[PDB]
């Protein structure tokens, strides 16, 4: 889902 | 009636100088309004060329096309903050990208001025026009603090991280005044819109994501002031300062709400204006 952040992988 | 086509009804101007400013690419929770994401895009230094063509078809009416454009890539900056934790006010993530370029920028402004008051020294009128402004940045390299400082480090030098474009367009209304005493001339303009339409485009290269946002019905405020000296009856050397503020609007987000898109910018230029005839 990670909004905005340069890299994802928000778990 | 048939418009004035005399050469002296026509005036052109060009100036050069610098553009600077700051944009914001915003994201909010569409239920609480909580700010979850904020990217600040800086325009530090961009060389610009500014042009103006003005025609007086009638004594009371001036038609004007003006704009400016970046002469080359300029320097900028970007910071990317994210608030992933709804409980906590401080951001969870921050990246900083000093190696951000302003690829290009421009503005075009097509307008009419209806002159309602005039004497030998002073002319004043109401202006209305259509205006659009665009900026493009590429953020490369930089450093990061993620997951509350648990991960910190740098991105690889010169690798592009995020590509971002904004555009704002609007009809506007304004007041324009022109003062002339002997060879000195001052022009001042104040512009406003309550119906800006904004779009942006965001390429997150390390996530293979493209984001698109759009808002409408937001506000704009702008000023133009210039002062100069006639060195011939037809030629004026001048300096000009402008300021523009595109307020943040509230709109939708797309991935291939609630998003906010905003900008402020300044220009400082100097040049020459020439009236034909
Ligand atoms: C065009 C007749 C004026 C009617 C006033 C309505 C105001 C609405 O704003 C429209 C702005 O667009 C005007 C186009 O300006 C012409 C610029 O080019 C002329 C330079 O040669």
């Amino acid at each position: 889902k990670c909004p905005g952040r340069v890299v994802g992988g928000c778990k | 009636l048939i418009p004035n086509i005399s050469p002296d009804s026509f005036t052109v101007a060009a100036s050069t100088g610098m553009l600077s400013g700051k944009s914001h690419e915003m994201l909010y929770d569409a239920e609480t309004g909580r700010k979850i994401s904020q990217l600040d895009w800086k325009i530090k230094n961009v060389a610009i060329l500014k042009g103006d063509i003005s025609w007086d078809p009638y004594s009371f009416l001036t038609l004007n096309a003006r704009g400016w454009t970046s002469l080359a890539s300029g320097s900028g900056n970007m910071d990317n903050y994210d608030w992933m934790n709804e409980n906590q006010s401080e951001w969870t993530d921050h990246s900083s990208h000093p190696a951000t370029n302003v690829n290009h920028a421009n503005e075009y402004d097509l307008n009419v001025k209806g002159w309602l008051l005039q004497d030998e020294n002073y002319k004043a009128g109401i202006t209305a026009g259509y205006q659009e402004t665009r900026f493009s940045w590429t953020a490369t390299g930089g450093s990061y603090s993620y997951n509350n400082g648990a991960y910190t480090g740098n991105f690889p030098k010169g690798v592009r991280v995020i590509g971002y474009n904004q555009r704002f367009s609007m009809p506007y209304i304004g007041l324009a005044g022109q003062y002339r005493i002997n060879d000195f001339e001052l022009n001042a303009l104040f512009k406003f819109s309550d119906w800006v339409r904004a779009h942006d485009n965001d390429e997150h290269y390390m996530r293979d994501l493209t984001f698109r946002e759009k808002t409408s019905g937001s506000r704009y405020y702008g000023t133009v002031i210039n002062a100069g000296y006639y060195v011939t009856p037809n030629a004026k050397v001048f300096a000009e300062f402008t300021y523009s503020k595109y307020d943040e609007g509230k709109g939708g987000t797309q991935t291939i709400d609630a998003a906010g898109i905003s900008n402020k910018n300044y220009t400082v230029t100097a040049g020459l204006q020439y009236r034909f005839g």
